[PDB]
This record gives C-alpha cells, structure tokens and sequence, in this order.
C-alpha cells in the first residue's frame, strides 16, 4: 500500500499537464488517503488541483446567480424554474467538493501536520473552502459555517504571526483572503481594511529584508492586497 | 477585473 | 411537452457558464425528445459536445506525447492514465454518433442539416480514428470517409461552392485525408479545389454571406500553406 | 497556428 502512493503523486503531475483538474484532485485526494504527510510540492499538487476544479464551480455558480437575480426581477416566470433548478444543481456540486476538502484537512492533514508553515497551509484552506460554503450558504447553516472560518483562519493567523517572518507568502496570502472573509461574508469592512492595512504596513517595513527567491510571491501578494485596498476605500 | 483578490 | 424547451434553455445557460458537459447532456435529452433541431438548436448540440471532446482530445495528446518519451524507464502510470482518458474520449464520440444515426441523420428535413449531421458523423468517427491502433482503426477510418462522401454529394448537388457548410465539410474532409487517410496529394487537391471554387462565386455574395464564407478559406489557405 | 485547422 506504500506503493501505489507514488503512482497516484504521479498521475497527478500528468493530470495537471493536461489541465484535468478533477482527475488531479482525485489523485491527490488517494494520496492523502494513503495517511502520509504531504510535502510542500505534494501540499500545492493538493490545492492547485481542487482550487481549479472549485474555481470553476464558483464562477458557473455567479453566472447563474445573476441570470436568476435578473429573472425574478424583469418579469420572466417560466424562466424561473429551469434557472433555479440549473443554480442548484451546480451549488450541490460546489458543496460536495468543498465537504470533499474539509473532510481531507480535519481526517488526515491538520492532525498530522509536522511543521507550523504546512499547518498555517491547512488551516488557511480550511478557512477557503468554508468561506466558499458560505458564499453559497443561506440561512442557519450559514450562520455556523462563517464561525468555522472565522475560527480556521483565526488560528492561522495566530501560528503565523508568532512563527513566520511578515514578508512570509503563506503569511500574507492568508491575510489577504482573511480580510476578503471580512469585507464579503462577515460583513466588517473595517476589519477587512485594517486587516489589509496592517498585513500591507507591517510586510512593507521589512520589504528591503526579504530573500531574492521570495521576492516575485510577496511583491504579488502585497499588490493584492493594495488591490482589494484601492478597491474598498 | 472589477473583483476583489484571493490567492492559493 | 413542454419539457424540450426547458431542455434548451437549461443548455444556454450551460453555455453561459461554460458547463459544456452539462449543455451537451441538455442538447441530448432535447435530440432525445425525438423533435428536428433548428439551425441554432443545430449550433448549440455541435458547440457542447465539439468542447467536451476538444478538451479530452487535446489532453490525450499531452499524455501521449508524455507517453512517447517514457517509453525511450519509469512504470505503467502513464499509460494507464492515458487509457482513462481515451474511453472517456471513446465514449462521448460513441454519444455523439449515437445520436446521430437513431435520431439525426434519418429525420433531416433538409439539405444544409443532413449536411452538417453526416460532417458531424465524419468528425466524430476520425477523432475515434486519432486514437484508434490496429482492427478498429481502418474499419472506423472507412465509416469516417463513408460519412465525408455522402455529406460531399448531397452538398454539390444542393449546395454552392460558397455554403460555410459546404466549406466546412471539405475542410475537415481535407485533414482527414492528410492526418488519417494517409493522402497529401488528395488532401491538397480537395483544399485547392474547394478554394478556388469558392473564390470564383464570390463576388455574387452578400454582406453577410461574404464573411463567412471567406473566414473558412482562409483556414483553407492556412492549411495548404502548411502542406505545402 | 503550429497546428492544422478543422471547423465546426
């Protein structure tokens, strides 16, 4: 059974050659089922994959949001029901993928997670696919789901601020899609500008510090940052 | 675009 | 009744999110229904199921490709995967031509769909024909050129040498002889005779006929260019 | 543009 882990590692680079995003996250969901840590290749084979595939599903599920906003507003009735049926089936799908990925993080990864980087890794996804819950998300299972990112990506920010350098990319992405779960699903657009402010002040004091290989992830980043910033104020 | 950033 | 319309409409929204495997499983419950396709009915089946298939075909020949160079000494994995990939592939072109034979190809009213139905029999039996190796091979390449000929009568004899679906078959008919028929010379005799054909009746064209047609013989050209 | 073309 520790021989067909590399097969699956493997099938998953080949998968992602071929953009087949959901054959790759099918592969890398087996090779984290075979119970053995995942190194920081094996960590981004793991996200990259399911991000696409999720990626995918959130934009279908926009399109088909705001076609069916406009047709319970300009008069359309019979458009109605093959809309709203359409949008459901691909919100089950979105939820199915997302239970997928939190079920991986709390059964395998974030229990067994050696070092404090590959655990601010986990948990920062573990606020992502929660947050993509609750941008589907309704009434009370709403509620409770934004808890559960508030509380993923809290104690994230916790490791990371007492482990990590602030120019750290895990560090700064993390802050990055914290303070959009501020501004968008907790409704605390304060919060999520001074998150982003703090995140963009405290990394740009020690910007000259930074290591030459780290140089094109952080500057990226901050400019997401200063992005969201240009865009809420 | 006209939306806000997030990133892996 | 009135669920085929529900059908089609569930399919542009699929187009509109880009879901062209669920649009392809919309057109089909639609052809299913047992109804002709219209001309935008006609479009909206071909676009589903030219995506789904155009993106396993493009990922077949990066796993082949891969494939090539492993075998000049690493395990099975990659030739496992790459036959994954070609049954899915295998099984949306046996859709396709499903459709085709029990539904589409017999109740066509007129010339330009029945046309374009036996081009899209042609289509889907050379994709079979990019995979397939030995016994399959010529007994699919020879339902490929069966399918490409009968579409090239009905489409002389009904057709303008300026039609876009005319020009299209021949297009396509064209890369089946370089690619799988093994015929350069026929590949390129059918390029230069459908384009100069074409451009003779040009000028009689409309504003809106004019572009279209043009847009194909430049693909034509492109490919002769190549060949040549 | 490496490739040859085919229509729809």
């Amino acid at each position: 059974p520790h021989m067909e882990r590399a097969s699956l590692i493997q099938k998953a680079k080949l998968a992602e050659q071929a953009e087949r995003y959901e054959d790759m996250a099918a592969f890398m969901k087996g090779a984290v089922e075979k119970g053995e840590e995942l190194s920081c290749e094996e960590r981004n084979l793991l996200s990259v994959a399911y991000k696409n595939v999720v990626g995918g599903q959130r934009a279908a599920w926009r399109v088909l949001s705001s076609i069916e906003q406009k047709s319970n507003e300009e008069g359309s009735e019979e458009k109605g029901p093959e809309v709203r049926e359409y949008r459901e089936k691909v919100e089950t799908e979105l939820q199915g993928v997302c239970d997928t990925v939190l079920g991986l993080l709390d059964s395998h990864l974030i229990k067994e997670a050696g070092d404090a980087e590959s655990r601010v890794f986990y948990l920062k996804m573990k606020g992502d696919y929660y947050r993509y819950l609750a941008e589907v998300a309704t009434g009370d299972d709403k509620k409770r789901i934004i808890d559960s990112a508030r509380s993923a990506y809290q104690e994230a920010m916790d490791i990371s601020a007492a482990a990590m350098p602030p120019t750290n990319p895990i560090r700064l992405g993390l802050a990055l899609n914290f303070s959009v779960f501020h501004y968008e699903i907790a409704n605390s657009p304060e919060e999520a500008i001074s998150l982003a402010k703090t995140t963009f002040d405290e990394a740009m004091a020690d910007l000259h510090t930074l290591s030459e290989d780290s140089y094109k992830d952080s500057t990226l980043i901050m400019q997401l940052l200063r992005d969201n910033l240009t865009l809420w104020t | 675009r006209t939306r806000r950033e997030t990133q892996l």
